[PDB]
């Protein structure tokens, strides 16, 4: 069920950890991405968030803890979504 | 085995770590030592010295 590409090549980095991101109640999870001198950095938080009526962003301040700091060094310009149907 | 140490072959191992404009990931050892409080004295941690 690997349909995001078909070919290989030679990686340089390769990290798998565990701990991953993550009954009428649904969540929220918001997540930060961004690359500064080299560094890659991913801050997530996920909330619980109560259904309201136009389906939008809910009202209230809740920062965003530092997750995640990759070291890559690369030129990202562009970025996309990888949904599960 | 039946020559000398001479011309014997010794398996040869080359390093090449080459510093370019990449955030460094992999350095060398770090030494430590045992922590005295209660005392003034001088801390040398990673980034607060």
């Amino acid at each position: 069920e690997f349909r995001v590409y078909s070919s290989a090549n030679n990686c340089t980095f390769e990290y798998v950890s565990q701990p991953f991101l993550m009954g009428n109640f649904k969540n929220l999870r918001e997540f930060v991405f961004k690359n500064i001198d080299g560094y890659f950095k991913i801050y997530s938080k996920h909330t619980p968030i109560i259904v309201r009526e136009p389906e939008d962003l809910p009202q209230g301040f809740s920062a965003l803890e530092p997750l995640v700091d990759l070291p890559i060094g690369i030129n990202i310009t562009r970025f996309q979504t990888l949904l599960a149907l | 085995p039946t020559y000398g140490v001479g011309h014997q072959p010794y398996r040869v191992v080359v390093l090449s770590f080459e510093l370019l404009h990449a955030p460094a990931t992999v350095c060398g050892p770090k030494k430590s030592t045992n922590l005295v409080k209660n005392k003034c004295v001088n801390f040398n941690f990673n980034g607060l010295k």
